[PDB]
């Protein structure tokens, strides 16, 4: 919202877990037994930046 | 680094087209070598 | 369920790759793609 | 003899002439496939 | 018109024949010069 009253430019449309991880890492992810839940993929990006 | 390939993919598939369509002008041009020869072959064979 | 989910994760990285490897072929070809028999076999293979 | 003398070279004239000229229909197919291959090619990339 | 059909056919078979005897000979003089450069290399790599 604030990024909106500024005029920052930013889409809207890719989530935040596409947009920090790639397909790849995501399904070496799961064979890591990493639960399939997009809390989890957030914290596993954190895990890895 | 994305833009850059495919920039490079664009214009290979644009140089791509060119390509054929000369060629097909070469095939029309080997077409024709092949009549003139042929041609010039045939009277020689006649006048033997 | 488990298996088709296998199966559809490895589908997936499949055509990843083949998207990768199509731009790579056409990032990493000289001249034109007609001159090289190879790029357009393996163009055609991948597509395949 | 005069005449089996004009004859001869001009018939082995004639035999290098359409020998050249069916080694250029080999190389018009191989022009003409390699239209149909690469139109085709073009055709299977119309979509990337 | 029933010898020019006999001649006909028969002549482009022959056409087609002596084409085929020509494109051997190009085989035999790549045979022979590859015999004569093998030999050569054989004769230079006869102290080795």
């Amino acid at each position: 919202h604030h990024l909106q009253q500024a005029n920052i430019q930013f889409r809207t449309d890719i989530a935040r877990t596409e947009y920090l991880s790639n397909a790849d890492e995501r399904l070496r992810w799961q064979a890591s037994s990493l639960p399939a839940d997009d809390l989890c993929t957030e914290n596993a990006i954190m895990l890895k930046r | 680094e994305q833009q850059m390939h495919l920039n490079v993919g664009l214009r290979k598939i644009k140089e791509t087209v060119d390509q054929v369509e000369e060629l097909r002008r070469d095939l029309r041009i080997k077409s024709q070598e092949l009549e003139v020869k042929n041609a010039a072959a045939n009277d020689k064979l006649k006048k033997m | 369920r488990s298996d088709l989910l296998k199966l559809q994760g490895e589908f997936q990285l499949r055509l990843r790759q083949l998207e990768k490897s199509l731009l790579q072929a056409l990032n990493e070809v000289k001249g034109r793609i007609l001159d090289d028999d190879t790029i357009i076999t393996t163009l055609e293979n991948l597509k395949r | 003899r005069d005449l089996e003398a004009s004859i001869a070279r001009y018939k082995e004239e004639y035999a290098v002439l359409i020998s050249e000229a069916q080694a250029i229909k080999a190389d018009l197919a191989a022009v003409e496939a390699k239209v149909n291959r690469s139109t085709a090619l073009l055709k299977s990339l119309s979509a990337e």
